[PDB]
DNA sequence: TGCGAAATTCCATGACA
DNA sequence: ATTGTCATGGAATTTCGCA
DNA sequence: TGCGAAATTCCATGACA
DNA sequence: ATTGTCATGGAATTTCGCA
């Protein structure tokens, strides 16, 4: 059996609805299975159309052999199946109510959700502008299991933005108090 | 002048007036019988005016000026006085072309790593497509990997929007651009400082300096043209296709595609290479590092037989940027302060400013 | 296809499939273990589609297309099939640049006599001066003697007015011009026929062909610029001065001014030459005739190491004149009917017409 | 004494007033002394100004050492003297009431007057357009005394318009009759 | 019958929309 | 059915002045 | 240990406003 | 304070298949 590689499998999922930022409401999350590399795309809906528009960007950089998702409507539509067929991409679905990725991906998706929450508090409406720095953070974060960041695994070099502070990622007492205020 | 010529007539020897010819007086003027015929030897105090009058007829160079003078006059070392005037004629100095080529081009070292140096440039205006008219083109120096963004203007704002999307992936050490409006604005400088990105600029009016990206512009336009043959020029929807197509094209000299140099493995595109199927990613990244360092690098070509190279303190002239109709193509002479490299210099210029300038936009001032 | 590959699997020898490699079946496909690794040998009936798909990714040339294919496949003489497709890809043929230079330039014989051949051209638009914007420039081929006329337009009517004044002096056998609107109108053709003057035209879009006058345009503009330095560009009143100035300037290679070649004696201008003062006019005209025939004539330079020269029946392509944004720079292939000279041909073109065309506006179609 | 040459002496004179042609009324006549070459310039007045404008054209082709004329007002003005001085041209005047040129020039001026008269009859108003052909005729006319036309003497070659018909130059009986009509 | 220096010739370079 | 040209200023080469 | 032919490499040419 | 580049397709050169 051949060793696992970048582009072997992209794991995709939506996060949201979120507070409106520059008119956007969701984040399409794409994580490379082998490297843990993350790409994020702001969308206005979790629709097949927004998924195609977003993945059109990514797949103009690299094409995955397999896209893995849950049975979201956007991902099970025949339009999205057409799209993937056109590009020679195999589609892969977790069974309903039972999402399975890999340890690495699960953990990454977790960090993504937590990191978003942490920075959207105080500025719940400014997340659109922060997506770039979010991704750099995620992709320059040291992986305990492998000796390397996703950046390093994807490009085979060190990065010019090492995030040397492995961070709190937890909400400070002040943030817990004003998170219970904004959600009221 | 009058003293010299006097002592000559009475048969004494003066240095530079050959002894074997006979010098006489006639019509109130010193003459001499020379093989070509009888010429007037004017007094030395008259010679500058003569040379000047000859030169000014049509602002001619060495020989064409000399040939006029020689019709009537002879004196010692005529061409020396002709060249003296040539080097002093402001109008000839700033209007005439050079006849000395630039020294041979430098082939700068390929950036060692991906993201070490980006080269960016605009293409356009192109025919309107979805309201778009330009393309921002970003080329990674080491790999050749290229990103394309459609814009409505070659603006700082559209550049910033595009690079915010790009730098989501990674941040480059250096961004090299030409002096387009978009890249030299203080807004763009801030944007770069904010990210710890060093901005590097081409010398002005010298697109060779952005050669890495310029050369990609060619392929970009060439592929777009082919795809658009016998269709209306709806290029917008093809940018992505073109980007992917080019990033996955082999350079015959390198034997690698830019995608390969960036990732060390093909993604799911047609005719993907499978040679590292049995390597671990780590073995693969190790082979990639080896592949990156051993790439063909070209050398400085031979100089042409009449090139010049800048020397500190030399009088040189900068090419006028957009010369108006019937105006000189060159600025007034200026001095070489520093020789940055054989093809790049700092000059103390026409405004009294330090300018960093390409040799290609310079001529050495003639006649010193 | 299926028959060939079948006979191969059972170990028989087929021409062009080297015997020393082992060919097997796997996943329903013929394969072979080659030094680089295991490649799929497709059936011959599949190969055109493969080559085409590889080529079409980015419309790549020989090597870059081959390198894609070689990633997955091997068959005998792959490049032969790649080149086959290249020569059939309309889009590559009309978009790609040539990589073969024109053969070396001809140096046509100098017209034997003054008035044998005029070269005419327009300069402009220039900054408005007295309501004028252009200059008609007429250069006698043999002598270089030049006449200048200010016009308001590069029109047939203004050309005719000017040449009526000029031909007061003498009528030329031939007038050579480029294909400017003014010279190709039927009015101008009549004007010339009326006078028994033969009109000769440059091949289209090839200013070298009017080189004699073009080169004078340079000197004309260069002198005007010098005279106008630090003044407003009031060029009208300087045309006459420039004309006289240039007609009386020496060509260093010839040692004669154009005035001298036309008249064999200087008129009352500064630094007039006096060498024929003691000759009769008849002795002078005799020396002139001798001087006219013994002038330096340059020769055809060496060909560059990768030039092409036209051969009757060759597929060649004409450069598109003013190609629109993102459109091919070349027309569809056409055939060489006649080779007028090594630098000039007649082609049966894209419209089904005979066109007389410069080699500089042609490339040889690639891949035959 | 040095042999006679082109540009040694230009002989100038006005002819007119004539019937208006394209607004013009006179002809400035210039004849090279040595060659007998003729240049003609249409003017609106026999003024210093029209003479300068016309000679500016000619002297942008060749400059004579000496201009010879009678004591016409146009030619004796201090403006015209200035003009000539500027160009290093010596000015030369015949004594009043006693015009002297040379045989060659006299004869040429004669041909000019006669040839003009011949062609202006029938079309007294179309002479402006005919000046070119007039000059070619004059300059390609065989000189009995020298073996050559002015063209040949000026350029040292044959011409592409030889006027092989040495012509009548005399008015036909029909022309004498309609010359006495137009001048009535 | 040979030297140093001046004069002449050679010619690559660039620009004619 | 038409086709490059030639001013320019350093360098290379030849000629000149003298012995 | 050497041949004919294919494969690979060389590289001048031209175009990026 | 900065610097040309590289796809292209014939030709030159090297390698391959076989003996
Ligand atoms: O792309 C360029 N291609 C030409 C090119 C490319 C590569 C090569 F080797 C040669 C030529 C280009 N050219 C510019 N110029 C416009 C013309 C007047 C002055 S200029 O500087 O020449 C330019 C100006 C401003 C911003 N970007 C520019 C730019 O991109
Ligand atoms: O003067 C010319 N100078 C350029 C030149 C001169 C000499 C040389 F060697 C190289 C270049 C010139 N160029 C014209 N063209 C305009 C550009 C598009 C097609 S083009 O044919 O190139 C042109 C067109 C129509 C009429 N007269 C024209 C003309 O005079
Ligand atoms: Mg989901
Ligand atoms: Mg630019
Ligand atoms: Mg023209
Ligand atoms: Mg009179
Ligand atoms: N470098
Ligand atoms: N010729
Ligand atoms: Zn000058
Ligand atoms: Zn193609």
């Amino acid at each position: 059996d051949r060793p696992q590689k970048p582009f072997d499998k992209f794991f995709i999922d939506y996060i949201g609805p979120l507070p409106p930022s520059q008119g956007y409401l969701y984040v399409l999350v794409v994580v490379d299975g082998m490297t843990g590399f993350t790409w994020l795309y702001p969308t206005k809906a979790p629709s097949t159309s927004a998924t195609v528009k977003s993945l059109n960007v990514l797949t103009s950089i690299a094409i995955p052999k397999v896209i893995h998702s849950d049975q979201g409507a956007a991902f099970t539509s025949s339009t999205f199946a057409e799209w993937a067929k056109e590009r020679g991409i195999h589609l892969e679905f977790s069974t309903p109510y039972h999402p399975q990725s890999s340890g690495k991906v699960e953990r990454k998706n977790s960090d993504i959700k937590r990191l978003l929450t942490k920075l959207l508090v105080g500025r719940p409406t400014k997340w659109y502008d922060l997506l770039p720095v979010v991704q750099l953070a995620l992709n320059n974060t040291y992986s305990p299991v492998l000796k390397y960041t996703p950046h390093q695994l994807l490009f085979g070099i060190d990065s010019n933005t090492p995030f040397a502070n492995q961070d709190t990622l937890d909400l400070t007492r002040e943030e817990e108090l004003s998170l219970l205020q904004e959600i009221r | 002048l009058d003293a010299e010529l006097d002592q000559l007539l009475q048969g004494h020897y003066i240095k530079g007036y050959p002894k074997q010819y006979t010098y006489f007086l006639e019509d109130g003027k010193v003459k001499v019988s020379r093989p070509e015929g009888v010429k007037i030897i004017p007094p030395q105090s008259d010679r500058q005016k003569i040379v000047l009058q000859a030169h000014n007829l049509a602002h001619t160079g060495r020989e064409a000026t000399l040939l006029k003078i020689a019709n009537l006059y002879w004196w010692p070392n005529m061409r020396k006085d002709v060249v003296k005037q040539l080097g002093r004629c402001q109008q000839c100095l700033i209007t005439n072309a050079s006849n000395k080529a630039s020294g041979p081009i430098l082939r700068p070292d390929r950036p060692q790593k991906p993201f070490d140096k980006f080269f960016i440039d605009y293409i356009g205006p192109l025919p309107p497509s979805q309201g778009y008219l330009y393309v921002l083109v970003v080329v990674d120096g080491m790999t050749g990997f290229t990103w394309l963004y459609p814009t409505k203007a070659p603006s700082t704002s559209a550049t910033v929007k595009s690079l915010n999307v790009l730098t989501s992936i990674a941040i480059p050490k250096v961004i090299h651009s030409d002096q387009g409006a978009a890249f030299t604005s203080s807004t763009f400088a801030e944007w770069a400082k904010e990210r710890g990105i060093h901005l590097e600029f081409s010398t002005p009016y010298h697109p060779q300096s952005s050669g890495k990206v310029e050369r990609k512009n060619s392929d970009i336009k060439r592929l777009l043209t082919k795809l658009l043959v016998g269709r209306p020029t709806k290029w917008y929807d093809l940018l992505p296709v073109v980007q992917l197509a080019l990033n996955n094209t082999y350079s015959p000299v390198l034997k690698y595609t830019p995608h390969q140099l960036l990732f060390g493995i093909d993604s799911n595109t047609p005719f993907a290479n499978q040679d590292t199927l049995d390597l671990t990613r780590e073995e693969e990244l190790s082979l990639l590092q080896e592949i990156r360092t051993s790439l063909y690098h070209p050398s400085t070509p031979p100089a042409s037989s009449r090139s010049w190279s800048p020397v500190v303190g030399q009088l040189v002239q900068e090419r006028v940027a957009r010369p108006a109709s019937l105006r000189p193509r060159w600025h007034k002479p200026s001095t070489v302060l520093k020789v940055l490299n054989p093809r790049t210099v700092v000059i103390l210029d026409h405004l009294g400013n330090n300018r960093t300038v390409s040799i290609d936009n310079l001529k050495p001032t003639s006649h010193q």
